[PDB]
């Protein structure tokens, strides 16, 4: 793409460099990528990492030079699961359409479905809006982490 | 540049120029050290005019002590950034955590600044190490 | 914690510069400054 | 050597030396007294430099004052071995009590001592001494 925002990217770059000279591992790079917007799955992320093994990807590094091109075929996706999707989706998902869902339901189909994710992962991210109901409101949630 | 700082290096001044001509000598330190214990060998005393271009002035230390320390922060803003770096926020994180932690943080650190850091701190027996009084320490609070 | 690296590297330049032990010995000795902002400290806490 | 007791001895010099230069002269303490009430004679000045070996400097009279000083002990510790040396723990003990206990308290003790103590202590009107206060006046409560 272009310099303008190239600056941004080395100093993120560089900002999460074990060694400080802009080598940061495969699982770390992908991270800073979800970091700057671009959060996709990691299956398209070895698809474009060279198809490489968990071993490969804790111990190979990337420079910032490849990294350029990484983020281009991340920015050919264009596009993510949209916000309509997530909400009509844990709308249907609750068991009475009560404005909100249950919590212990979603940390299940969270950490055991698609992709997986630790239990502390989804703790924290459900952490703060729970409630004595037990059931959240997914539409402030949902939002914001589309926003944020 | 700090009034508190500046002001308190001259008071500690005026009182260590026993002859109160603004002109530190071996005299005065030299007595200051015969009063606190062992009298300093006068080649310290060569050593610590060495600096000066002469007999240490006021301004001289002055500047000395401020190209030496300029640059470093009051333990208020070293204790807030200590803050939200521990989640207790009880000031009792562990030393082998600031080891795993220093080796990396921003630029590389290596193993003498780990070493001195828990032979000069107050550590417990399992790691743990108290900065409410430490980071104060490194303020000259008590050292 | 750069902030803080600063302050300790800088602290690790100057724990070892003789002139420190010296002119720390004196500190502890004069405390006007010390003794009023201690007295309106402890003013504040009896109170609260 | 007491960080309180020099702290404050200094304090009271750097007050009492209207010139600021160290070196006490017949002039602060002459137009202090003056102020005070009448002049000192210069005799009287003039013995009280004769300790020192000119004019006090500030570590001149630290060190006169240390020992002729170094040795007491502050009115805590005063009053806590008068605590103990009571039953009624109000600090209400009678004087002739006080003379009749000194004159064998470890070493043989004299009749200056008690006749000075009863002429220069708040003794009541059968014998009883308070020195909740008495002992702080020691130590410069009230004189």
């Amino acid at each position: 793409f272009s310099e303008e925002q190239t600056a941004e990217f080395k100093e993120a770059f560089q900002l999460f460099d074990r060694t400080g000279d802009g080598k940061i591992l495969y699982s770390q790079c992908g991270d800073v990528m979800r970091a700057l917007g671009q959060n996709p799955t990691n299956a398209e992320v070895m698809k474009v990492l060279g198809n490489p093994k968990s071993d490969e990807m804790n111990l190979k590094t990337l420079n910032f030079e490849q990294f350029l091109p990484m983020m281009q075929t991340i920015a050919k996706n264009k596009d993510q699961g949209c916000f309509e999707d997530y909400v009509e989706g844990l709308r249907v998902f609750d068991k009475e359409g009560n404005g909100t869902v249950m919590g212990a339901e979603i940390r299940h189909v969270l950490v055991t479905l698609g992709e997986k994710m630790t239990e502390e992962e989804v703790e924290q991210l459900v952490a703060g809006h729970e409630d004595s109901n037990g059931c959240i409101n997914y539409e402030e949630l949902v939002r914001m982490v589309l926003s944020g | 540049f700090d009034q508190s700082q500046i002001q308190e290096f001259k008071e500690a001044f005026n009182m260590i120029d026993q002859n109160r001509d603004g002109f530190i000598d071996k005299e005065d330190l030299h007595d200051m050290l015969a009063s606190m214990g062992k009298n300093p060998t006068d080649e310290y005393l060569e050593g610590m005019m060495s600096e000066a271009p002469g007999p240490i002035n006021f301004t001289m230390f002055l500047t000395m002590f401020g190209e030496k320390l300029n640059g470093t922060d009051p333990e208020d803003v070293i204790r807030n950034a200590f803050a939200c770096f521990d989640e207790e926020a009880s000031g009792f994180i562990h030393e082998d955590h600031l080891r795993e932690l220093l080796t990396t943080m921003g630029d590389r650190f290596t193993d003498e600044e780990v070493d001195e850091m828990y032979r000069e701190a107050p550590i417990d027996k399992k790691g743990n190490f108290n900065y409410v009084e430490f980071t104060r320490i490194l303020k000259h609070g008590a050292k | 914690m750069k902030v803080i690296q600063r302050n300790c590297a800088a602290y690790l330049k100057l724990r070892n510069w003789q002139w420190w032990r010296l002119f720390t010995k004196v500190k502890p000795l004069l405390q006007v400054t010390r003794q009023e902002e201690e007295m309106q400290a402890k003013d504040e806490e009896l109170q609260r």
